[PDB]
RNA sequence: AGUAAGGUCAGCUAAAUAAGCUAUCGGGCCCAUACCCCGAAAAUGUUGGUUAUACCCUUCCCGUACUACCA
RNA sequence: GUUAAUGUAGCUUAAAUUAUCAAAGCAAGGCACUGAAAAUGCCUAGAUGAGCCUCACAGCUCCAUAAACACCA
């Protein structure tokens, strides 16, 4: 009676003495699906034409890389500079907003933004119906 | 400046092969 | 007091709807990329059936001792012709909208693929100038509550925005000219705020005469020198 | 009996506090 | 030696950090989340979210490799498990449904430290910008509820405390 | 004081392959109870370390045991 | 227009027909490499602000950066 709520405290304790299992990520572990299932390609053949403008190509895609880089970075100096010289001008003039403006407020976070779309969602649009199911293989151990 | 990031591929060894598909969601979109 | 006037500006920016076209350098090589994914990958599921196919039909020109007749009913090539007749026969939006065919800069379904920030006009001095919109600073109000207020004070508007936290992000600083300057007035000190527009639209009671949607290629026109230096620091080209 | 070194020391240059700042060598060679 | 001027030549420990040691029976993930400061924001988590696998990936290493660049601690850069959804449509001029498509979700989380507060508007201007396409941002703080989905259940302890209450 | 030495189901025992008997809970047999037949549940004093655990060691606690002599 | 600061690549070396072998070093990028970084391999892009003076010291000036008197709603 009062002994076996003693098992049941120590057993809770004997289990948070381990360690807290992670669920392996099932993208960087290949199943045997693939494991050699005679699905290999046949010997590539690359023309000798294709291999001197692949190679030329990237030549220009790394130049092309460090120009998006260059504006990318410029463009994050200037937007750095506007706002911390107006942070600084408004101090002198209003101390008692500097102080408002710098303390961290909680009116930012959560931040939840979407990409853009391939295109606009049309006007009047029924899509049909269904349900969705979740497999979402279990991963459950006990020790 | 959206298309910074999309060009990319599946940086793996043994994957699967992968086709273009056009999903669109509850709306037209 | 001050003799300047304190300001609170809201710089409202739409974010774009649909992805940029790609510039003819990414476009060769986007073809690359998928060029060396197949050339790097296994067979899938469905070009496992493409030699399927090849299997039965060696079968059926050489090997015609197939013990089962039944096999399946579709094809590979057939499934694909399923989805291909789906998807041609099935049509989408038009990335250009009827807004920028009629150059509406009013309507928020102009350049899906740019930003849009939004201008009003405002007379002051029997004089109208396009300008962002904006409000007086008041006691016991901070200068991002300002630009918030100004949110609520458009023209019969429902649009949410998310601000940025509270710290200002620009400032412009004008004199009032010599007939109307004085000492207790001597100009004003606009501060901007940046905020994304999530949903909403003006009403259909005003549009063309009380606000404007432009990009920052055309932000120019509307603007003046003067006011045009400051507000194109804070405002990132996308 | 400690005693005054006739000299700067080698690395009395950097800071010793606020180590995560200061960038690494991350390589041997 | 002590009362010679080159004393303390070869000092290097307190160069390096002390680099605890992950002792077998010490080995816990001990962060001290910092909460509330005059302007650096607390520890966030930069939920990345999208259907394609590399699409997702390769905007991880944006983020991750922005934050190197603009000086901002990168505590962490682990993956959420993914979660797989069975697509059924409903079939036309009839009720029993039938197997659609199988859809996946890939999530990549860029755990970032804490950031000045001026820095807050224009580093999440940059990232939210740069979204290529369909990617879900979701920069959420870091409490404990929402890091305990990368870990597995445990219905052991489920069975105990359904008999606790 | 020192040394020796033990704790296991509600209870007592044997093994560490955690079992056996009894008690307890449910049902059957009988007019009813008990006997009897059938079924189920139940624990390694405590902390830490023992590849990992258990029989082990260690810490904590309860209780048991011997000796304390020559002037 | 006018009044006061500055101008080799991102910082910085040598240099600056002052002489000498020479425009250097580190950053910053692309690709490959368990998944992130980082290493490693292969690999891309380059400035001596401008003229004059000195031609055998190097600086002035110009222009520009940039602040100011000062046009502004
Ligand atoms: C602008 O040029 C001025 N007219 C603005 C103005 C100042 C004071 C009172 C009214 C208008
Ligand atoms: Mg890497």
């Amino acid at each position: 009676d009062q002994a076996a709520k003693d098992r049941l405290k120590k057993r809770i304790r004997r289990l948070e003495k381990a360690s807290q299992e992670l669920i392996p990520i099932e993208d960087f572990i290949t199943p045997v699906k693939f494991l050699n299932k005679e699905r290999q390609r046949p010997p590539v053949e690359l023309p000798f034409e294709e291999s001197e403008r692949r190679a030329l190509l990237l030549k220009r895609w790394s130049l092309y890389k460090q120009r998006e880089h260059e504006m990318e970075r410029s463009a994050i100096r200037s937007l750095l500079e506007a706002q911390e010289e107006a942070l600084q001008e408004l101090r002198l003039s209003s101390p008692e907003l500097h102080a408002e403006a710098t303390k961290r407020d909680p009116s930012l976070f959560p931040f939840e933004r979407q990409g853009p779309d391939y295109t606009p969602p049309i006007s009047d649009y029924q899509p049909p119906e269904g349900r969705y199911q979740d497999i979402t293989k279990v991963y459950t151990q006990v020790e | 400046d959206c298309n910074r990031a999309l060009l990319t591929r599946l940086h793996r060894q043994t994957y699967a092969r992968l086709y273009p598909v056009l999903l669109v969601k509850q709306d037209g979109s | 007091s001050s003799p300047w006037r304190l300001l609170g500006a809201l710089c409202l920016q739409r974010p774009p709807l649909v992805t940029k076209p790609l510039t003819p350098l990414q476009e060769e090589m986007a073809d690359l990329l998928q060029q060396i994914e197949i050339e790097r990958s296994l067979y899938s599921d469905h070009e496992l059936r493409a030699l399927d196919e090849a299997q039965q039909l060696a079968k059926k020109k050489s090997d015609l001792y197939e013990e089962e007749d039944e096999q399946n009913i579709l094809l590979a090539q057939d499934l694909e012709d399923m989805w291909e007749q789906k998807f041609l026969h099935f049509k989408l939006g038009a990335r250009l909208t009827e807004a920028d065919k009629k150059d509406d800069r009013t309507s928020l379904h102009r350049k899906l693929d740019r930003n849009l920030i939004l201008l009003v006009r405002e007379k002051l001095g029997d004089q109208d100038i396009w300008m962002l919109p904006q409000s007086d600073w008041q006691p016991g109000e901070t200068l991002r509550q300002t630009a918030e207020r100004t949110l609520a004070t458009l023209s019969e508007n429902n649009m949410e925005a998310k601000f940025l936290g509270n710290a200002p992000c620009g400032h412009y600083k004008f004199k009032f000219p010599q007939a109307m300057r004085t000492e207790t007035s001597l100009g004003a000190k606009v501060f901007f705020f940046k905020a994304l527009l999530l949903t909403g639209d003006f009403s259909q009671a005003g549009k063309k005469g009380h606000h404007v949607w432009v990009s920052k290629e055309e932000l120019g026109d509307y603007l003046k020198p003067k006011y045009l230096a400051q507000v194109r620091r804070f405002l990132l080209d996308l | 009996r400690r005693a005054a070194p006739l000299g700067p020391m080698p690395n009395e240059d950097i800071d010793v506090s606020d180590l995560e700042r200061l960038k690494k060598y991350r390589s041997f060679d | 030696y002590r009362s010679k001027p080159t004393h303390g030549i070869g000092r290097y420990k307190h160069l390096v950090k002390a680099q605890e040691p992950k002792k077998k029976k010490g080995k816990v993930e001990v962060r001290p989340i910092n909460l509330g400061t005059d302007y650096e924001y607390g520890v966030l988590n930069i939920h990345l979210i999208a259907y394609d696998m590399a699409l997702a990936e390769s905007y991880a290493q944006y983020v991750h490799n922005l934050c190197n660049h603009l000086a901002i601690k990168v505590e962490e850069s682990y993956a959420m498990p993914t979660k797989t959804m069975e697509v059924l449509q409903l079939q036309e001029q009839g009720s029993k449904m039938f197997l659609d498509a199988v859809l996946t979700t890939h999530e990549r989380v860029v755990q970032i430290s804490g950031l000045s507060a001026t820095f807050a508007e224009i580093f999440l201007e940059i990232i939210h910008s740069n979204l290529p396409e369909g990617v879900k941002l979701s920069v959420r703080e870091h409490t404990e509820e929402d890091f305990k989905g990368r870990f597995k259940a445990r219905p052991e302890l489920e069975e105990l405390l359904a008999k606790l209450n």
